[PDB]
């Protein structure tokens, strides 16, 4: 299965998607019980615009793996794609959660939570990001400019 | 009208020659590495200065090349057809090629020595580095340098005039009078001339020459 | 003559001929590059007839006394994806690759079993 | 005497281009009827 | 040294 996955990333990083989502559907009929490969296949089919479909394949990995970083972070992707902070919103409390000490999770949680309109919980979350890390602190501080 | 009209944007005339008033002679670069300047700065890399002992020499060549591959570039170096206009059977371009200042090519025939880089699609350079060596190599020392332009054999044009009086150093020469709105070179021939030495020399060497184009998982 | 009735697009005769060489070196020396080349063509005559077990097994028979051989491997290929034994098919065709990386026919053949495998 | 090699029969592409695009038809037969059904 | 001038 290593080398399917190999033949989708190729495919899908030179933009044939439905080639690579054709590879990547036999990476996964190999190995029903993956994570990372499911949500490639969700990204290749969101990527031709079945969003849906990238959903079930993404609900399912998370049922398969209920703790899985890169899963909840996809999702919460989607779900900012599809308008849908609702529960967006609690997929990245999950999310930080699971991972306290990455400035990019306080970073997406502060931004959805703007978004949404709580403003002191989005300056609270900016200002961690901006304690956390200076490295991508140009794009905090517009962050925090707008808010404000 | 739409022909009409796409006949006079493809090929503007009136609006174009403001008094047709070009000197016509050719642009000549200064190369010396006494002055300094943020546009010598710019096309001199390893910065301006006895003369240095060779192995002082073979580390600065090597914190030249660090530089120069430090920014985000794209050598592409490998990716040409080279053809000098004569070997002397003892080292080919391979070693003027291979980054290293102990090796080095060398040429040996005609005077006007010629050096071809072909390349086999259209790559658009930005940066074109060269290495001298005047104090190490001050016999075959290249002094004056004419470099082409053009996308076949049959098109070579004259694009810059390069001369040498003092430069142990790596030589960056980005392009800008062709293409302001660029600031790159666009062209598939490149060949490049040596017809005079320094002190009235022979041959040539070439210690370095490289090119510059711009552009969660399972193992 | 086995060959050159097929060649002129009368397989039946082409068979029987090619059955009857087949039967008089059935005996004797399976190898030295005779046995090959018949059951070869014999096989090739069958995928021809539109006959496909007995072209499948002669094809197996000659893959076993000869393995390196990437026309044998895409003839298997084109065997099995006729009908849909897909993964001796995809196997097959995958070798053939290993063989000969730069085959016309059999990238084509692989995106064809690949996309039949994934809709199925 | 010394012996010829016998000719060996190719696969050629033509035919092979000719199965894959039978196979391609195919395939398109009952996509149209699953939708139908 | 070679490169002898004229």
């Amino acid at each position: 299965y290593n080398a399917y996955y190999g033949l989708g990333t190729s495919a899908m990083k030179l933009g044939q998607y439905e080639e690579a989502l054709l590879y990547f559907e036999k990476a996964r009929s190999i190995n029903p019980v993956n994570v990372v490969l499911i949500c490639c296949c969700g990204g290749s089919l969101e990527k031709l615009g079945y969003k849906e479909k990238a959903l079930q394949y993404y609900e399912l990995a998370c049922h398969l793996q209920p703790t899985s970083s890169l899963s909840k972070y996809k999702m919460g992707q989607l779900l900012y794609s599809m308008t849908r902070y609702n529960v967006a919103l609690q997929t990245f409390e999950e999310l930080v959660k699971l991972v306290p000490d990455d400035a990019t999770a306080h970073y997406l949680l502060g931004q959805t939570y703007r978004i949404v309109g709580r403003k002191k919980d989005a300056i609270k979350e900016l200002t961690v990001a901006m304690n956390l890390d200076p490295k991508g602190n140009q794009v905090i501080i517009d962050e925090l400019q707008k808010c404000h | 009208i739409g022909i009409n009209k796409v006949l006079d944007h493809l090929a503007p005339s009136e609006l174009i020659k403001p008094v047709k008033s070009c000197h016509n002679k050719p642009s000549v670069l200064v190369l010396d590495d006494r002055i300094v300047d943020a546009a010598t700065k710019d096309l001199y890399v390893n910065g301006f200065q006895q003369n240095p002992t060779p192995e002082n020499l073979q580390h600065m060549f090597h914190q030249g090349i660090e530089i120069l591959d430090s920014a985000r570039m794209i050598n592409v170096t490998h990716l040409a057809l080279w053809k000098p206009s004569s070997f002397k059977l003892g080292n080919p371009v391979d070693f003027a090629l291979d980054d290293n200042y102990d090796t080095f090519w060398q040429s040996d025939g005609g005077q006007p020595h010629q050096l071809d880089i072909m390349f086999s699609k259209r790559m658009d350079i930005c940066v074109m580095a060269i290495f001298f060596s005047m104090i190490a190599d001050e016999s075959y020392a290249p002094s004056l340098v004419k470099v082409y332009a053009g996308h076949s054999p049959s098109d070579a044009r004259f694009y810059k005039m390069l001369e040498v009086r003092n430069v142990n150093g790596w030589v960056a020469l980005r392009f800008l009078d062709n293409r302001e709105d660029d600031q790159l070179l666009k062209c598939q021939f490149i060949r490049l001339l040596f017809p005079v030495n320094h002190e009235n020399g022979k041959d040539t060497h070439l210690r370095g020459i490289r090119l510059y184009v711009p552009s969660a998982i399972l193992r | 003559m086995g060959v050159m009735y097929f060649k002129k697009n009368e397989f039946v005769k082409a068979k029987k001929y090619l059955k009857k060489a087949l039967e008089v070196v059935k005996d004797l020396d399976p190898s030295s590059r005779t046995t090959i080349s018949i059951q070869l063509n014999l096989g090739h005559t069958y995928r021809k007839l539109n006959e496909n077990e007995i072209a499948i097994k002669c094809f197996r028979c000659v893959l076993e006394k000869n393995d390196k051989n990437s026309e044998i491997h895409c003839s298997l290929g084109y065997l099995y994806l006729k009908t849909k034994k897909l993964q001796k098919a995809i196997d097959h065709l995958h070798k053939s690759l290993y063989l000969k990386p730069n085959n016309s026919s059999a990238t084509a053949l692989l995106k064809n079993a690949l996309e039949l495998n994934v809709t199925l | 005497m010394i012996r010829r090699a016998p000719t060996t029969l190719q696969l050629s592409h033509d035919d092979v281009t000719s199965l894959i695009d039978d196979l391609n038809e195919q395939k398109l037969k009952q996509q149209l009827n699953i939708e139908k059904t | 040294l070679s490169d002898i001038t004229n």
